[PDB]
DNA sequence: ATCGGATGTATATATCTGACACGTGCCTGGAGACTAGGGAGTAATCCCCTTGGCGGTTAAAACGCGGGGGACAGCGCGTACGTGCGTTTAAGCGGTGCTAGAGCTGTCTACGACCAATTGAGCGGCCTCGGCACCGGGATTCTCGA
DNA sequence: TCGAGAATCCCGGTGCCGAGGCCGCTCAATTGGTCGTAGACAGCTCTAGCACCGCTTAAACGCACGTACGCGCTGTCCCCCGCGTTTTAACCGCCAAGGGGATTACTCCCTAGTCTCCAGGCACGTGTCAGATATATACATCCGAT
C-alpha cells in the first residue's frame, strides 16, 4: 500500500498533514472534521496566491525579481479588502505607501 | 554686575587666602594683582613674555606660582615681584598648585606628561604614578589639607594617592552611565570640609565626599554626592568652582557665556547669571569668604556680588 | 550669490525619499540602550535577542510613523502645516490611547 | 575700685574742646575743638606733639586710624578731613555733607569711614580715594554719634531724635531700631568691645548698655549729669571693667561695669567734662572739659 | 472682601495675644503666664444685647476676668487695666475698671454660667448700662458710666484659666426681652455692614455717592 | 531542532502563479507569519461558533461560515468556492 | 551597570527623519521630548509584557517571540520573526 | 495671571520699575522709570503688618518721638505701618486725578496693599493715588490737577 | 414586504440629541446624512456577521448573542445579554 | 417682550441633561425598520430578538456618541465650535476606519 | 463521607467546581492545575468586588439602593486602571461620564 | 433547560462587601457577562503562553503570569496576593 | 455690574407596583475515593549568543545662523444654526391571535480517535553563483533669480 | 521667464552571499481497522415574533429670525529650514568568556478518567418595598435694562 499525501488527493501544495497536526495540537475541538483542514488549507493557498501575485506585480513594476517587504507592504495598502483584513497588522520593513495630502502641495 | 577697566588681557585669576587680592594673568605675560577693597591694582609683575595660564597664591599669601605658555614656571614674592625660582619642562604645563599646608611643595600638571610634585627649597621633583600608562592627559589636585593627591585621566580613571608616598590609597573609574569613560576635565575641592567636584567631558559635574572614596578603597564604585548638568542645553563647562563655604557650586558655560549656580546638599540650581552674548567665557572663581564671583571673558573681568 | 531652497522643499524631498526608502531611521545602539533602561525598571540584568530588539524598534517606528501620519491628517483638518502637541494627544484620544 | 589720680593737665585749644581720643597704640592723644585746630599730645607725659589745622570751621569729632597712622576730622565746615598723623598732611578732604558734620569713625580695617552730620543723613566714605560710597537718610534729627562694630559689618547710629539704629554696612539696611518707651535724645552711641553690646548716652543723665542679639537694654548707669552736650562714654578695660564718662557737674564719673555702681569720681575740672578717652593699654584716662576750663587732664590709677 | 474664617460669630483669632490658646471643642481660651485678653468677632455700636461666659476650670491660682472692652484695649492686659475696659474678676464678683476693683457686685462661683447684658444708646453715653447675671439670676448693675466708642465682649486669662463665650440660640437662662440681640445676630449685622463698607469704598471706582434719608 | 514552516509550498504556489520570480527569505517569513495569523484566526472563530452551537466537531460547514464571517465579498466568495471544490475533489475518492 | 537618560539619546535629527518619512514639512520643538515620552510610554508596555512572557518563560534573555505575542496581544502584530 | 504669580513678578520688578526723585508736587516722590500698563501691579506698600488695636499705641509712641506715622489701613482689623520699616511706597504723592489706585489682595492668607495703575503710565511720570483721606477741619493740595479738591480733606 | 429608506427615518432631532449627549454645541447640516451613511456602514457589518452566526446557527430568527460575538470579533464587546 | 436664550445655552443644557440621562435617544421602530432593511440585503425574511435589536441600537448609539465625542475633541483642535465633515472622516481615519 | 466544597475550602464564593467544569469544557489545555480554578476565581472575586464597590459608591452617591448600569459606566470611567482594563468595552445603558471641554464654556 | 450563572455568587460578594446595597438584574447580567469575558481573556492568554511553553498542562503560575499581563499595575499585585492566599488556603487543606 | 422676572430644576409627598428578595423540591455536578501515565521537573552537557571591550570614520549630530513663511491675533460680515412656536405624525401601549421556528427529546450511524505499521515528504546542512548592492560617472530634470 | 546649478536616473562593471538546488535522513503522514459516540435527523412543543389594528401624544418638520461663529484677509514675529562647520560615537570588524538556552534522560506527582452519592443551584412561586411617576414648591441661573 503506497502512501500518498492527502494534499495530493486534494491537489494542493500545503501539507494538510502538518495542518491537521497543528489542529489537534491547537486545542480547538475534541476531534477535527476530516475535510476541514483541507478546506482551510485551500483557503490559505488561495489567499497566499493572491498576496504573492500582488507582490510580483509590484516587484516587476519596480523592475525587481527579488521581492522585498516594501513591495508587499505597498500591495497591502493597495488592496482595500486585504488592507481591511490587515490594517490592524503591522509590517516589518513596510514603510508607508506614498500618500500625499492636497493642502500639502505647493503653488 | 561690575567690571574693571584698569586691567587688560585678563586670562586667569586667583583669590588670595582671605579674598582681599586677585592676581590676574595677562596676554603680555604680566601679573596684575588688583585689590578688592581699594578697588585698584596693587602690583604689576613682569612675569613672562608668554601669557600666564596658571596662578596660585601661597598660604601666607607672600608667594605666587605662575606658569607661562613657554613651559616656564616661576615663583614670585607678592611684595617684591621677584622671580624666586624658575623651572622649565617638556609637555607644556597645564596647571600649577601650591601645597596648601606646605608652600615649599607645589604640584604641576603638564600637558602630555604625568603631574610632578616639586619643592622650592630643593629643586627636586617626584613624578606621580599613572594608572593606564597611556593617559597623556591627567589632571591632579591636592585635597583641602594637602594630605592626598587626586588624579583623573582622560579615561575616567581616578587615583587617590598619599601626598608623601605617592602610594595608591584609593581608586575608581567614573562612568558615562552605560559603560564608557569620559575625559576628566578638572578636579576641584572645597576649602571647607571634604566635598569635592569633578568636571568631565560628559558636561556632567560629579560631586563626591573624599572620605567615601577613601573608605571605598581601590577599584571601587563610589557614588557621587551629586550629579549636576544643564539638562536643558547640555552645555560644557570651561571652569567650575565651589562657594567659599562649600554649599554652592558654579559652572561657567563658555558655550553661551553664562554661569550656573547649584547647591550642594539638595543640588538644585540656585540661579543663572548671563554675560555679554559676544564674550567668550574663559575663567571662573569665587570669593573665598564673600558671595562675590570673578569672571574672565574675552580678556575682561566681571564681578558678581550678592547683597542682603 | 548663495542659493537656498525655499522652506519645506528640502524637507519635501526628504519625505519623498523616505516614503521611497524602507529601512530604519533610528540609530540602533541608542534605541537598544533605551530598551535595556526600560527593562531594568521591571527587572534588572535581562538579556535580549538582536532579532528581538530589531523587532522592537521596527514595530515601534511603525507605530510612530502611523501616529505621525494620522496626526498630519488631523493637522490638515486643523488647516495648518505646523504640528501641535494637542493634535498628537487627541489622536491618541481617538486611538483610544487615553 | 579704681584710684585714678591726676598726672598731667593738658590745654591749649583756644575754644571749646569737642573730642579727645587715645591713639590705638596709646602713643598720642588727639584733641579736637571748635577752634578749627587739632592737637596731638604725648599720651604718657602730656607733651604737646603738634597742632594740625586746615579745617575751615569748628571741629565736632576726630577719630584715629587703627594703625595709629591716620586721623579723620569731622568739622562744622560740613567737611571731613583725613590726615596722616606722622606728617600732618591733609591727605583727603571729604565733601558732600550738606550741613555740620558732628561725628566720624573708621572701620575696624581702617579702610572706610562713617560720618554723621547735621543733615540728619549718615554718609559712608572711602579712605584711599576719600569718596562717599553711601548716603542714608538715617535719622529725623542731626546725627550725634556713629560707630562700627567689631568687624565693620554693622554701623550703629545715634541722633538727637532719640533713635539708636543699627544698619547693615554692605547694603545700608536699617537692621534694628532700639526704643526705650520714650524719645530720649541720644547724644552718644558705640558698640561693645566684643561687639555684643551697645553703650548709648541719653540727655537725661543716663547711660544704657543694650544687648544687640536681644535688642534690649541690659544695664543702666546714672548719677552723672548730661542733658545738653555730647558727653562721651568709654569702657575701662585695661584695669577693672568700668564705664567712664563725663558729666555736666565738672566730674569724671566711673561706674562699675557689671554692678552699674559709681566706682570713682575724678574731680579737678572746672567746666563740664565734655570729652573722655580711655587708654587702650594703660590705666590712663584723658578728661577734657569745655571752654570755661579748656583743660585736658590725664588720670592714672593702679587698677 | 473681609470674609471671616468662622462658621458662627466667635472669638476672633486676629485679636488675641501670642500667649493665648484656644480650643474650638468648646472655643475655650487658656493661657500659661500671667494675664492676657481675647475678644469676639463682633462689636456693638448701639442697642441692647446679651451673651454669656461658661467657666470650665477655675483652680485657686486660676482667676479669669470677663467683660467688655473698646478698641485701644491692649490684649496683653487683664481686661480692665485701662479706662476703656470694664470686667468682672472670677474669684469674688468684683467689678474691675481702670485696674480698680469695686465690690458693688455679687459673689462668683467656680461653675458659673454667667450672663452679660449691655445696652448702649443709638461724658457717659446716655442711658447706657451693663447688667450681670449668674445663670440668669440678676447679679446686678456693673457700670452705668459708659464711655463712647464701640465695645466688644472680652475675656482675660490668668495662669491656666478655662472659659468660653456663648451666643443666644443655645442659651440656658435667657432674658425674654424682644429688643436685646444675641451674639450671632449683631455678628452677622456687623459682617453685612462691613460688606457694605467694602462695597462703598470700591464704589468711591465710580464717581458719585448717595444715601437715603439719614435717620437709619 | 526540527522547525516546521511552509516556504516550500510558498515557492510551489509561486511557481504556480509566477515561475520567473524570486523572493526575499524575509518576505517568505513574513508570508508564513501571515499564514499562521489567518490560520489561528479562522480556527479560533470556528471553535467559538461551535461553542455557540455547543458543537464539539468542527467541520467544513463551520469552515465556510467562519471564512464568510472573516473574508469580505468576492474574497470570501472565491475562497468558499475553492474550498468547496477541493473538499469535493477529496471526497470523490 | 545602571543605565539612564537614553531617552534623549533619541536625536532631534532622528525624530525629524521619522517625521519626513511620515510626510511632515514643518515641526515645532515642543514635540520631540513629548514625542520621546510617548515613545517611552509606548515601549513602557511592551517590554514589560514581553519580559512577562519571559517571566513565564523562566529565562534570563528576552526573545523576539515575546514582543511578537505582545504586539499580538497589543493588537499591533508584526511579521518576519517566526 | 495668578495673584501670587503676579505678586512675585511685582516684587521682582519693583526695584527697577519705579524710582524716587525731587518732586514738583512736594519734596521727594515716586516717579515711573518704565512704561506701566493699566491695572498692572505698580508697587506694594510693604511694611509692618499689625492689628488695628495696636495702631494708637504705636501712633502716640511716634507722637512721643516726633516721628511721622506711615500707616495704611489694610481693613478694619489690620494695618501696614511703614513708619519704622517700609519700602519706597512711602514716597507716593497724591493727586485728585490718580493714574493709580490701592487694592488689598490676599496671598496665601496674608493681605497686601498694592498700588496698581489706573491707566497706562509712561516713563518719568510721578506716581500718585487717591489717599481718600476723610474730611478734617485742612491740608492744601498741590497735585496740579484741574479737578483738584484744593484739599485732601 | 420589501423595506426601504428607513435610513432617513433617523430624525435630525435624534441626531442632534445624540450630539448633545456627546457634548456638541454647533452642528452643520451636511453631517446628518453623512452621519447616517456611517451609521449604515457601521451596522452594514455587524448584522451580516451576526446573521453569519445565525447562518451557522441554521436558524431563521436572529439573536442578541450573535451581535455579542460580532462586537467581540469587532472588538467592541458589550455586556448585559448573556 | 419675548425672551430668547442666547445660542448654545439651550443646547448646552441639553448636553448637560443628556450626560445626565442614560436611556436611548433613538426612536425604536425607525431603527428596527432600518435594521431589517439592512438585513434583507444579505438575506431576506430573517427574524430577530427584541433583545437583539435593543443591543444593536444601544451598541450603535454608543459608537456614535464616541464618534461625536472625539470629533468634538478634534474640532477643539480645529479651534471651532461648529463641526465639519472632514473632522468625522479624519477621526475615522485615526480610528483606522478608512 | 464528609462533604466540603473547594470554595469553602478557600472560604470564598465563586464556584471552584463550576468554573473548573467550565474551563474543562472550554478546550484550552489537556490537563489542568487543580489550584488554577481557585486562583482565577479568587481574582474574579477581587475585581468584581472593586467594580461593584465603586458602583455602589455612585449608587448611594445618588441615594440609589439598587445599582443602575449608569453607576457601572461612571465607575468604570472614573478609575484609571479599570477604564484601561475595559477601554474598548461597551456597556448597555452606559451613557457618557460628565465631560465638558474647556473652550465649550462661553467667556 | 438549566442555565447556569453567578448571580448567587455576585450577590454573595455584594453582601460580603455591602450587605445594605441592593442590585438590579440588568446590572447583574452585566456583571455576569463581564466576568465571563475576563475569564475567557485569562483563559486564552494562559493557553497561548503554555502553548509557547509547549506545555499541555495549565497551572497556577501561568495564571499569575497572565493576569500580571492583564491587569494594570497594582490591581494585579493585590490580585495575585489573594490568589496566592487562596491556593495556600487550598494547599493547606 | 444688579435686579427683576421667567423659567427650568431639585424635593417632599403618596401609592403602585412589579421587579425582587426569599424560600422549595428536586436535580447532578461537585465532592470523595481510586488508578495510571507521563508531563513536568531536575540535572548534567554543550554552544554559543551575548555581553563585554578597543580603535578608526564619518556620517551624523550639535550648534549656530539668517529669514522668509506661516501661526496667530485681530477684524468684518454673513450665512447657517439655535429656538421657540407653531404645525402634523408616526411612536408607543396593549392586547389579539397564529405559528415558524426555536427548542427539546430519542434514535442510530458514520466518523474521526487511536493505534500500529510504514516511509518519503520534508528539513537541516552544503555548495554556488547571479541578481543585486555599491560605486563612479554621465546625462536629466526641478528651482530659484531674470 | 531661459540658464546655472544641483540632486537625481541610469548605465556598465565588480564582487557576494543569500537563494536555491540537491543529499542524507527521518518522523510524521498514510492506511487500515474498530469503536464509541456527535450529531443528523425526525418529530413533538409553544412562544416569541410577527403582524393588526386603534388610541394618545409626545414628538417631529418647518419658519422665521437673530446672530455669531466660520471664514477669509493682513500684517508680524519668530522660527524652523537650509547650509556650513565641528565634533563623536555608531558602526564595524574582530576578539573572548561564559552563562544561559536548549537537550536528553530519568522519575514520579499530579491529573485525567470512573464511579457514588448528594447538596448546593436552579426553576419556580410570593409577598413587598425602591423607586417610578406626578405635583406643587422652592432655589439657580440666564438675559436684558440700568
Amino acid at each position: 500500500a503506497k502512501a500518498k499525501t492527502r494534499s495530493s488527493r486534494a491537489g494542493l501544495q500545503f501539507p494538510v498533514g502538518r495542518v491537521h497536526r497543528l489542529l489537534r495540537k491547537g486545542n480547538y475541538a475534541e476531534r477535527v472534521g476530516a475535510g476541514a483542514p483541507v478546506y482551510l488549507a485551500a483557503v490559505l493557498e488561495y489567499l497566499t496566491a493572491e498576496i504573492l501575485e500582488l507582490a510580483g506585480n509590484a516587484a516587476r513594476d519596480n523592475k525587481k525579481t527579488r521581492i522585498i517587504p516594501r513591495h508587499l507592504q505597498l500591495a497591502v495598502r493597495n488592496d482595500e479588502e486585504l488592507n481591511k483584513l490587515l490594517g490592524r497588522v503591522t509590517i516589518a520593513q513596510g514603510g508607508v505607501l506614498p500618500n500625499i495630502q492636497s493642502v500639502l502641495l505647493p503653488k | 554686575d561690575g567690571t574693571l577697566d584698569c586691567i587688560s588681557m585678563a586670562l586667569t585669576c586667583t583669590f588670595n587666602r582671605w579674598g582681599t587680592l586677585l592676581a590676574v594673568g595677562c596676554n603680555d605675560g604680566r601679573i596684575v594683582i588688583w585689590d578688592f577693597l581699594t578697588r585698584g591694582i596693587a602690583k604689576i609683575i613682569s612675569a613672562h613674555i608668554h601669557p600666564v595660564c596658571s596662578l596660585c597664591w601661597s598660604r601666607d599669601g607672600h608667594k605666587l606660582v605662575s606658569a607661562s605658555t613657554d613651559n616656564i614656571v616661576s615663583q614670585w614674592d607678592v611684595l617684591s615681584g621677584d622671580c624666586d625660582q624658575r623651572f622649565r619642562f617638556p609637555s607644556p604645563i597645564l596647571k600649577v598648585q601650591y601645597h596648601p599646608r606646605d608652600q615649599n611643595k607645589v604640584l604641576v600638571c603638564p600637558m602630555k606628561s604625568a603631574p610632578v610634585m616639586l619643592t622650592l627649597s630643593d629643586s627636586k621633583h617626584v613624578v606621580l604614578p599613572v594608572d593606564d600608562d597611556s593617559d597623556l592627559n591627567v589632571v591632579a589636585s591636592f585635597d583641602r589639607r594637602g594630605e592626598y593627591i587626586y588624579t583623573g585621566n582622560a579615561k575616567g580613571k581616578i587615583l587617590v594617592l598619599k601626598t608623601d608616598s605617592q602610594d595608591l590609597v584609593a581608586s575608581f573609574r567614573v562612568t558615562t552611565g552605560t559603560s564608557n569613560t569620559t575625559a576628566i576635565k578638572s578636579i576641584e575641592f572645597a576649602r571647607k570640609g571634604s566635598c569635592f567636584l569633578i568636571n568631565t567631558a560628559d558636561r556632567i559635574i560629579r560631586v563626591y565626599d573624599g572620605r567615601e572614596i577613601l573608605t571605598c578603597g581601590r577599584d571601587g564604585e563610589p557614588e557621587p554626592m551629586q550629579k549636576l548638568q544643564d539638562l536643558v542645553n547640555r552645555t560644557p563647562w570651561k571652569k567650575c568652582c565651589f562657594s567659599g563655604d562649600g554649599e554652592y557650586i558654579v559652572a561657567g558655560s563658555a558655550r553661551q557665556h553664562a554661569l550656573y549656580i547649584w547647591e550642594k546638599s539638595i543640588g538644585n540650581l540656585v540661579k543663572i547669571l548671563h554675560g555679554t552674548r559676544g564674550e567668550l567665557l574663559l575663567d571662573v572663581a569665587w570669593h573665598p569668604v564673600r558671595p562675590i564671583i570673578a569672571s574672565i571673558s574675552s580678556g575682561v573681568v566681571s564681578i558678581w556680588a550678592q547683597n542682603q | 550669490k548663495p542659493h537656498r531652497y525655499r522652506p519645506g522643499t528640502v524637507a519635501l524631498r526628504e519625505i519623498r525619499r523616505y516614503q521611497k526608502s524602507t529601512e530604519l531611521l533610528i540609530r540602533k545602539l541608542p534605541f537598544q540602550r533605551l530598551v535595556r533602561e526600560i527593562a531594568q525598571d521591571f527587572k534588572t540584568d535581562l538579556r535580549f535577542q538582536s532579532s528581538a530588539v530589531m523587532a522592537l524598534q521596527e514595530a515601534s517606528e511603525a507605530y510612530l510613523v502611523a501616529l505621525f501620519e494620522d496626526t498630519n491628517l488631523c493637522a490638515i483638518h486643523a488647516k495648518r502645516v505646523t504640528i501641535m502637541p494637542k493634535d498628537i494627544q487627541l489622536a491618541r484620544r481617538i486611538r483610544g490611547e487615553r | 575700685k579704681p584710684n585714678y589720680a591726676l598726672k598731667f593737665t593738658l590745654a591749649g585749644h583756644t575754644k571749646a574742646v569737642s573730642s579727645v581720643k587715645f591713639s590705638p597704640n596709646g602713643e598720642w592723644l588727639a584733641s579736637s575743638s571748635a577752634d578749627k585746630l587739632i592737637k596731638i599730645w604725648g599720651a604718657y607725659d602730656g607733651k604737646f606733639e603738634k597742632t594740625i589745622s586746615g579745617h575751615k570751621l569748628g571741629i565736632s569729632d576726630v577719630a584715629w586710624s587703627s594703625d595709629s597712622n591716620l586721623l579723620v576730622s569731622a568739622s562744622d565746615d560740613k567737611t571731613l578731613k583725613i590726615w596722616d598723623v606722622s606728617s600732618g598732611k591733609c591727605l583727603k578732604t571729604l565733601k558732600g555733607h550738606s550741613n555740620y558734620v558732628f561725628c566720624c569713625n573708621f572701620n575696624p580695617q581702617s579702610n572706610l569711614i562713617v560720618s554723621g552730620s547735621f543733615d540728619e543723613s549718615v554718609r559712608i566714605w572711602d579712605v584711599k580715594t576719600g569718596k562717599c560710597l553711601k548716603t542714608l537718610p538715617a535719622h529725623s534729627d542731626p546725627v550725634s554719634a556713629v560707630h562700627f562694630n567689631r568687624d565693620g559689618s554693622l554701623i550703629v547710629s545715634s541722633s538727637y531724635d532719640g533713635l539708636c539704629r543699627i544698619w547693615d554696612t554692605a547694603s545700608g539696611q536699617c537692621l534694628k531700631t532700639l526704643i526705650d518707651d520714650d524719645n530720649p535724645p541720644v547724644s552718644f552711641v558705640k558698640f561693645s568691645p566684643n561687639g555684643k553690646y551697645i553703650l548709648a548716652a541719653t540727655l537725661d543723665n543716663t547711660l544704657k548698655l543694650w544687648d544687640y542679639s536681644k535688642g534690649k537694654c541690659l544695664k543702666t548707669y546714672t548719677g552723672h549729669k548730661n542733658e545738653k552736650y555730647c558727653i562721651f562714654a568709654n569702657f575701662s578695660v585695661t584695669g577693672g571693667k568700668w564705664i567712664v564718662s563725663g558729666s555736666e557737674d565738672n566730674l569724671v564719673y566711673i561706674w562699675n561695669l557689671q554692678t552699674k555702681e559709681i566706682v570713682q569720681k575724678l574731680q579737678g575740672h572746672t567746666d563740664v567734662v565734655i570729652s573722655t578717652a580711655c587708654h587702650p593699654t594703660e590705666n590712663i584716662i584723658a578728661s577734657a572739659a569745655l571752654e570755661n576750663d579748656k583743660t585736658i587732664k590725664l588720670w592714672k590709677s593702679d587698677c | 472682601y473681609r470674609a471671616c474664617l468662622y462658621e458662627r460669630v466667635l472669638l476672633a483669632l486676629h485679636d488675641r495675644a501670642p500667649q493665648l490658646k484656644i480650643s474650638d471643642d468648646r472655643l475655650t481660651v487658656v493661657g500659661e503666664k500671667g494675664y492676657s485678653m481675647v475678644r469676639a468677632s463682633h462689636g456693638v455700636r448701639k442697642g441692647a444685647w446679651y451673651f454669656e461666659i461658661t467657666v470650665d476650670e477655675m483652680p485657686p491660682d486660676t482667676a479669669a476676668r470677663l467683660g467688655w472692652s473698646q478698641p485701644l484695649g491692649n490684649l496683653q492686659a487683664p481686661l480692665g487695666y485701662d479706662k476703656f475696659s470694664y470686667s468682672w474678676r472670677s474669684k469674688k464678683g468684683t467689678k474691675f475698671h481702670q485696674s480698680i476693683g469695686k465690690h458693688y457686685s455679687s459673689g462668683y462661683g467656680q461653675g458659673d454660667v454667667l450672663g452679660f447684658y449691655i445696652n448702649l444708646p443709638e461724658k457717659q453715653t446716655p442711658h447706657s448700662e451693663i447688667i450681670f447675671y449668674k445663670n440668669g439670676v440678676n447679679q446686678g448693675v456693673a457700670y452705668k458710666d459708659i464711655f463712647e466708642g464701640v465695645y466688644f465682649p472680652a475675656i482675660s486669662l490668668y495662669k491656666s484659666c478655662t472659659v468660653s463665650i456663648n451666643f443666644g440660640p443655645c442659651f440656658k437662662y435667657p432674658p425674654k426681652d424682644l429688643t436685646y440681640r444675641p451674639m450671632s445676630d449683631m455678628g452677622w449685622g456687623a459682617v453685612v455692614e462691613h460688606t457694605l463698607a467694602d462695597v462703598l469704598y470700591h464704589v468711591e471706582e465710580v464717581d458719585g455717592r448717595r444715601s437715603p434719608p439719614w435717620e437709619p | 531542532t526540527r522547525k516546521e514552516s511552509y516556504a516550500i509550498y510558498v515557492y510551489k504556489v509561486l511557481k504556480q502563479v509566477h515561475p520567473d520570480t524570486g523572493i526575499s527569505s524575509k518576505a517568505m517569513s513574513i508570508m508564513n507569519s501571515f499564514v499562521n495569523d489567518v490560520f489561528e484566526r479562522i480556527a479560533g472563530e470556528a471553535s467559538r461558533l461551535a461553542h455557540y452551537n455547543k458543537r464539539s466537531t468542527i467541520t467544513s460547514r463551520e469552515i465556510q461560515t467562519a471564512v464568510r464571517l472573516l473574508l469580505p465579498g468576492e474574497l470570501a466568495k472565491h475562497a468558499v468556492s475553492e474550498g468547496t471544490k477541493a473538499v469535493t475533489k477529496y471526497t470523490s475518492a | 551597570k545602571v543605565l539612564r537618560d537614553n531617552i534623549q539619546g533619541i536625536t532631534k535629527p532622528a525624530i525629524r527623519r521619522l517625521a519626513r518619512r511620515g510626510g511632515v514639512k514643518r515641526i515645532s520643538g515642543l514635540i520631540y521630548e513629548e514625542t520621546r515620552g510617548v515613545l517611552k510610554v509606548f515601549l513602557e508596555n511592551v517590554i514589560r509584557d514581553a519580559v512577562t512572557y519571559t517571566e513565564h518563560a523562566k529565562r534570563k534573555t528576552v526573545t523576539a517571540m515575546d514582543v511578537v505575542y505582545a504586539l499580538k496581544r497589543q493588537g499591533r502584530t508584526l511579521y518576519g520573526f517566526g | 495671571l495668578p495673584m501670587p504669580m503676579r505678586f512675585r513678578h511685582l516684587k521682582k520688578t519693583s526695584k527697577e520699575a519705579v524710582g524716587v526723585y525731587r518732586s514738583p508736587i512736594h519734596g521727594r516722590g515716586l516717579f515711573c522709570k518704565r512704561n506701566i500698563d493699566a491695572g498692572e501691579m505698580v508697587i506694594e506698600y510693604a511694611g509692618i503688618v499689625i492689628r488695628s488695636i495696636l495702631t494708637d499705641k504705636r501712633e502716640k509712641y511716634y507722637d512721643s518721638k516726633g516721628i511721622g506715622c506711615y500707616m495704611f489701613r489694610i481693613d478694619d482689623s489690620e494695618v501696614v505701618d511703614a513708619t519704622m520699616h517700609g519700602n519706597a511706597a512711602r514716597f507716593i504723592n497724591h493727586s485728585c486725578e490718580p493714574n493709580c489706585y490701592s487694592r488689598v489682595i490676599n496671598i496665601d492668607g496674608q493681605k497686601h496693599i498694592v498700588i496698581f495703575a489706573m491707566r497706562k503710565i509712561y516713563r518719568g511720570e510721578e506716581l500718585t493715588y487717591d489717599y481718600k483721606f476723610p474730611i478734617e477741619d485742612k491740608l492744601p493740595c498741590n497735585c496740579g490737577a484741574k479737578k483738584c479738591r484744593k484739599f485732601l480733606n
